[PDB]
Formats: C-alpha cells, structure tokens, sequence
C-alpha cells in the first residue's frame, strides 16, 4: 500500500528485434551471493577433537 | 634474527654482514613456506605429501 514503482512501456519492434537484459525474479536470485550455504568456505578448515 | 638484534643493540655490526644474512633470511623464510600446510599449520615435510 505504500510503495514505489518502475514503469516501462516500449514498442516491441526494437525489442522483438533484440531482447531486453535478463529480467525476472530469478535474475535477482542468481545475482545473489551464496544462493546456498553448503560446505564451509575454504580458509576455515574444521574443528578437530 | 635474535642475533641480528644483538649486532643492532650491542652496536657491533655493518651493513654488509647485515645485508649478508638478509639474503639468508628471505630464503629460509621462503624455503619454509614449501614445508608447511594449507591450513596455515606447518610440518616437517608437508607439501608433496
Ligand atoms: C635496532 O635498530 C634500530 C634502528 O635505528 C635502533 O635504533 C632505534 O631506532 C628507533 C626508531 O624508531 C629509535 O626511536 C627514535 O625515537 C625518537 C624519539 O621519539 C625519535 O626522535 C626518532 O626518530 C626515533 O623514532 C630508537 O631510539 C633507536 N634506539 C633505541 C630504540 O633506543 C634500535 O636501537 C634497535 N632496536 C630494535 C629496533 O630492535
């Protein structure tokens, strides 16, 4: 209800001619750092007993 | 190196003997860096094993 928007309307002749650049929710998702956290990183090795 | 400070502190030295072992110093410093581990820990043989 209290939000702010980005509003594009284009002719689909430039754009049929060539696509836009990789826009979706997925784009945001795979733009992300460490989708998963699986395995520790490298520098840290372990804790022994 | 603890001697290097003895030459320095007791004031019996010269830049040459200074420079002489500086050449020694960086080597064994580096030669050691082939003997240690990727965890940062150090071994007697280490690498190639
Ligand atoms: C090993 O070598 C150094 C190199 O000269 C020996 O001289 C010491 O050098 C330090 C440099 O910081 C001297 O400190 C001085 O402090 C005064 C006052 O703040 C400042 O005006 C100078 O610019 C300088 O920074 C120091 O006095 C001098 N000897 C000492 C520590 O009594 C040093 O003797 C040897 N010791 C080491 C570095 O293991």
């Amino acid at each position: 209800p209290q939000s702010v928007c980005a509003l594009r309307a284009v002719d689909q002749s430039v754009l049929l001619m060539k696509p836009d650049a990789e826009l979706s929710a997925s784009s945001v998702y795979n733009l992300l750092p460490e989708k998963d956290l699986t395995g520790f990183p490298g520098p840290l090795n372990d804790q022994d007993n | 190196i603890y001697v290097l400070d003895y030459l320095n502190e007791t004031q019996q030295l010269t830049p040459e003997i200074k420079s002489k072992a500086i050449g020694y110093l960086n080597t064994g410093y580096q030669r050691q860096l082939n003997y240690k581990h990727y965890d940062g820990s150090y071994s007697t043989f280490g690498e190639r094993y």
